[PDB]
RNA sequence: CCAGUUGACACAAAAUAGACUACGAAAGUGGCUUUAACAUAUCUGAACACACAAUAGCUAAGACCCAAACUGGGAUUAGAUACCCCACUAUGCUUAGCCCUAAACCUCAACAGUUCAACAAAACUGCUCGCCAGAACACUACGAGCCACAGCUUAAAACUCAAAGGAC
């Protein structure tokens, strides 16, 4: 009751691939943290606990990027044995 | 190694290491490394510049 | 309690702005600086007429003169917008730097 | 025992300088249950598997082209101060000849 | 091909999408939470029609807020919103639940065709502080 | 002497690393270019990382597409379909 | 030199030749930098 | 640590340990290993690498010293006692080939 | 810092908006305010309207008075400004096209963990 | 790629504010994470729903609901299909990619080098 | 006044970027325009003084839809000033009379530097003040200071004992 509410988050659908749409939208909530905002807005948390919270989070994110890394690059022999001797 | 400006100046101005290097023997020769022999006998002893020795080895390779 | 409009002690050799218009020598003047100009002035004016080397700011009095100085232009900003504790802590220890100072002139 | 100083300035590893975009041609150092590793000297070989276009030519004392690309493959992982080898380079395959 | 913006009819419309303008397609308002629905089907000329609850069925538990039950509301609004004529609409959705998808899905296979989820969510940014924490 | 090992002046480097502001300053006043770096439908911006920027460079960027928002320079809740299409500046990570 | 240039740009604000015309032109004709960019140095709208 | 003085120095992330060195360190090392040989001294090669434990193993049949490029079970020194025979002299000497 | 100005109005008539201008510029001439340049940004209007709190802003303009002020006249320059009638949201600017972004070359590495718990076990 | 911890550290050098507090020893290991399935899914039940459905719209016995009944059979074949695919793909042997035993000795091929 | 497309009234609150790096002795902070912004760069040198407030609280009140101390009505209830549902009173934004205590922790002081009782924030020496070398009594009676009159800086002495505490 502001503004144009067609064009905020209005994303078009195609053929009636509603699916589509709301797996985009479904992403950008997740990355973005559109359904965190909710989650965290929707009630309080102590601002010591939400930045331990952050410091977790952002701990979370480092131990899956290097998990991500160390996958790729160790996938590279998955090949066979190399001499096979002992 | 004083043959690393040489050798960054070659792939520079040219392309990259296109010719096959075998680098099993001992002191292996080829197009390229002949060329990086070649830069080293003419190195030093210019002082003037060493450009013009440079593309003149590089078009008698070439041409 | 130096003087307000003056000129500005960097581009004082520049006569390109001597003889021209209004506007362009507003722009090389003192207008578009802040307090900063002030202090220049106060040092300026305080080390030509104590010390025989003036524009140092490096010196034993050159240095005196700035402490005493950025004193002078803490106190006339505590003068307005009160409402700054931090601030006031920064004079309090200017003062104490001050004090520290004087005692180790004077000894 | 000839020159130190000539027999360190003028050698393979050295002579061929950070190797990087460097079509190398060498032989494989040793038969694979099911890969290709072909050897060229440097400071590790290559890691790949036996190529649709001709795989019968590769064998030891073969001489095949390869590009060079990474010979150190390492990178600090989590909490490991030190650095996670792998005994290896991975290089695109040109051919053979 | 295809855009994936949708052109409001002043800034700007220019296709006609089955002989009808974005202004001809109605809105598909609906109340998407673990409760309950509260549908809503405009019409071509910007007038509610449709309206559609879950508890009318025979429940009044927690069940209203099952996908059944936005289904069924969903299939009941969009019938009403074909007897007098609409086909396409605007998927909408407010809030989280499990009637999230299933009235979607509900809206979809009542017979009308979607082209643009204009869906407005209550997402405050930065404006009702954080309210103490109970069990979800 | 010559063929002892010496080091040199550090051949082989790189010039300077500059991300994607090599030398073009982007104007704060339009709305392809301003909204390129936002999304056309919450208003976000993307990741650090994800621009490739440096510290101070995406933070003054940031920072100005902020001000460009509160001012009244670009539009927040969304975008004009007027701008279809955007260039691929910041790696989308939806739809792609 | 720099008090030169600054000299010389003065006469670019707002000179007596484009005052009333310069706020005319401001209210009703255009001069605006759209133009959008991607990745690497390039114009574009 | 201990590998500082050794490494000479490093050609892009690539270490290079000074000639001199290790040919003295051969020559002494050669010279123990055949000064102990001249006693029967019981060699003992070790690689669990897997690089060339074929060929080093061939070269132990060929001469008359031995090789443990297999896995350390139990104690294979330090409790020869039960595994193998009571009198049983242990080695001497042990040429780490791929430590 | 440097000052700028951009002026949103809408789209009311004409010489209204012109003699407001004479007069803002006659004003910052006599006072002591340099007047850069007197751009405009065309007729652009945001697709959304401002969320006023005490207006209706539809389609309006983008007058620029890229100004810059000395110090004690910020305030009495934005009393000017809010003495106007329909104003979007008026917000004086920092000339920031000059002086592009801080003193910052390029990209750097970013440098890893070195030794962040004791060399034991866990 | 990681953030910002060289001056943020509660440590001798840097007298700054700590931002990266881990309350588990931030140490790499050679395991994927902790294999689960089966707590409060509930899924694959809309066809069963809709079955239920139209059997009480129109009575008890199948007279107009045939496609809902072949659904529902469907449905419950499928389900139970579809719990057991889970427990075999999902959680141990996969067929597409690799194991999570084999890629837990896949990452413990190397493992780490701490003591330098 | 329930779901809003054509709009509406707060001293609110910083949607991804916040994955960013800073100053301040430390509190302390992130959506925006402006006034003024980072003291000495040899260190320390008052817990008999100039000042901050971490969060909160007495007094004079302004004051934000938005929160709770006082809260009613109901799962469970054997016995619930919390838990599961609605908002509200001192207080969160502001000027003054005030205890400045904390986990004001990064429990690891500033400079000169050099190369593991156990848990481990690696080891080795100088510089300056502060700390103690019986716990429960003892964040307390009493004494000295504070416009607190439920408290703060210090804060002891009796009967009991083999102590007591931390780690492994
Ligand atoms: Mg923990
Ligand atoms: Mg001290
Ligand atoms: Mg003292
Ligand atoms: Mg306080
Ligand atoms: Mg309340
Ligand atoms: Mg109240
Ligand atoms: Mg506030
Ligand atoms: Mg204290
Ligand atoms: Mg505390
Ligand atoms: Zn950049």
């Amino acid at each position: 009751a502001k503004h144009l509410k067609f064009i905020a988050r209005t994303v078009m659908v195609q053929e009636g691939n509603v699916e589509s749409a709301y797996r985009t939208l479904n992403r950008i909530l997740t990355m973005d943290g559109l359904i965190e905002d909710i989650k965290h807005r929707r009630y309080y948390e102590k601002p010591c606990c939400r930045r331990q919270r952050e410091s977790y989070e952002r701990c979370r994110r480092i131990y899956n990027m290097e998990m991500a890394r160390k996958i790729n690059f160790l996938m590279r022999k998955n090949r066979a044995d190399p001499w096979q001797g002992c | 190694y004083h043959e690393d400006r040489i050798r960054a100046k070659f792939y520079s101005v040219y392309g990259s290491g296109q010719r096959a290097f075998d680098l099993f023997n001992p002191n292996f020769k080829s197009t390229c490394q002949r060329f990086v022999e070649k830069y080293t006998e003419l190195q030093k002893l210019g002082e003037t510049d060493e450009e013009k020795l440079f593309v003149e080895t590089g078009k008698a390779l070439l041409a | 309690d130096p003087p307000p409009s003056t000129l500005l002690k960097d581009y004082q050799n520049v006569p390109g702005i001597e003889k021209v218009d209004d506007v362009v020598k507003r722009l090389l003047s003192l207008e578009m600086a802040n307090k900063k100009e002030m202090l220049k002035i106060k040092q300026e004016q305080f080390m030509k007429k104590i010390v025989a080397n003036p524009e140092d700011t490096r010196s034993l009095e050159a240095r005196i003169i700035a402490l005493s100085v950025k004193i002078r232009s803490y106190e006339e900003h505590l003068e307005k917008h009160r409402k700054d504790k931090a601030h006031k802590r920064y004079l309090l220890m200017s003062i104490d730097q001050r004090k520290k100072m004087l005692k180790n002139l004077r000894n | 025992v000839e020159s130190f100083a000539s027999m360190l300035r003028h050698s393979p590893l050295t002579q061929m300088g950070p190797a990087k975009d460097k079509l190398v041609i060498g032989r494989i150092f040793h038969i694979v249950e099911n890969d290709l590793y072909i050897d060229f000297g440097g400071k590790f070989h290559c890691v790949c598997r036996r190529p649709e276009v001709d795989g019968e030519k590769y064998q030891k004392g073969t001489r095949v082209r390869l590009r060079l690309l990474d010979l150190e493959l390492t990178s600090r992982f989590l909490g490991a101060t030190t650095d996670t080898t792998v005994l290896e380079a991975n290089a695109v395959l040109l051919g053979i000849q | 091909k295809f855009s994936i913006y949708p052109p409001i009819p002043g800034e700007e419309s220019s296709l006609r999408w089955a002989g009808k303008k974005f202004e001809e397609i109605p809105i598909a308002h609906i109340k998407a939470s673990h409760n309950n629905t509260q549908i809503q089907v405009v019409s071509a000329s910007n007038e509610p029609l449709a309206f559609a609850s879950c508890g009318t069925e025979g429940f009044r538990n927690a069940k209203k807020g099952t996908g059944i039950a936005a289904q069924t509301a969903g299939i009941a609004a969009a019938a009403r919103a074909k007897q007098k004529g609409v086909i396409h609409i605007r998927v909408v959705v407010k809030g989280l639940g499990p009637g999230r998808l299933s009235a979607m899905h509900g809206l979809i296979m009542g017979g009308l065709e979607v082209i643009s989820i204009t869906d407005n969510t209550p997402i405050p940014h930065n404006g009702c502080r954080p309210r103490k924490a109970r069990k979800l | 002497n010559e063929d002892l090992p010496i080091s040199m002046e550090n051949p082989y480097k790189e010039p300077l690393k500059k991300c994607i502001l090599c030398g073009k300053h982007v104007d704060y006043k339009n709305v392809q270019l301003l909204s390129q770096f936002v999304s056309p439908f919450t208003g976000c911006i993307y990741g650090r990382h994800i621009t490739g920027l440096c510290g101070k460079k995406q933070k003054e960027i940031t920072k100005a597409i902020k001000r460009a928002q509160i001012m009244g320079f670009m539009p927040v809740t969304y975008k004009d379909p007027a701008y279809l299409k955007d260039p691929k500046v910041c790696n989308i990570r939806y739809r792609e | 030199r720099e008090v030169l240039q600054l000299q010389e740009e003065v006469k670019n604000f707002i000179t007596r030749e484009n005052l009333e015309a310069r706020v005319e032109a401001a209210l009703d004709s255009r001069k605006n930098y759209n133009w959008a960019i991607t990745r690497e140095g390039l114009v574009v709208r | 640590r201990f590998m500082e003085p050794y490494i000479f120095g490093s050609r892009l992330d690539h270490d290079i340990i000074d000639l001199e060195q290790t040919a003295t360190h051969l020559q002494l090392a050669l010279n123990f290993t055949a000064h102990m040989a001249y006693r029967k001294g019981i060699i003992l090669f070790i690689s669990r690498n897997r690089q060339f434990s074929y060929l080093i193993e061939n070269m132990a049949r060929d001469c008359g010293e031995y090789a443990h490029t297999r896995y350390f079970r139990g104690g294979m020194l330090t409790n020869a006692r039960l595994l193998f025979g009571p009198t049983v002299r242990l080695p001497d000497l042990i040429i780490f080939l791929h430590t | 810092p440097r000052y700028e100005l951009a002026l949103i109005l809408k789209a009311m008539q004409r010489p209204e908006t012109a003699a407001t201008l004479k007069r803002t510029i006659e004003a910052l001439m006599d006072r002591g305010a340099i007047v850069r340049d007197l751009e405009n940004l065309g007729e652009r209007a945001l697709p959304y309207r401002i969320s006023a709190h005490s207006q209706q802003h539809n389609r309006g303009g983008y007058f620029l008075v890229d100004f810059y002020a000395p110090t004690a006249a910020v305030e009495s320059m934005v009393e000017h400004l809010s003495r106007d009638i329909d104003v979007i949201r008026g917000n004086i600017v920092k000339h920031p096209l000059t002086q592009e972004l801080k003193e910052c070359e390029g990209i750097v590495p970013v440098p890893l963990a070195e030794k962040l718990y004791s060399t034991k076990k866990r | 790629a990681t953030p910002s911890l060289r001056g943020r550290l509660a440590r001798f050098g840097n007298p700054r504010k700590p931002v990266l507090k881990p309350n588990k020893p931030l140490i790499l290991a050679n395991r994927v994470g902790e294999r689960r399935r089966e707590k409060g899914e509930a899924t694959c039940i809309t066809e069963m729903s809709v079955m239920m459905a139209c059997w009480k719209q129109n009575e008890f016995r199948d007279d107009a609901c045939r496609k809902e009944i072949q659904g529902f059979l469907d449905c419950a074949a499928r389900a139970q299909e579809a719990r057991k695919m889970r427990s075999i793909q999902e959680t141990l042997g996969e067929s597409g990619s690799l194991l999570p035993n084999k890629l837990n000795k896949l990452l413990q091929r190397f493992p780490n080098k701490p003591y330098l």
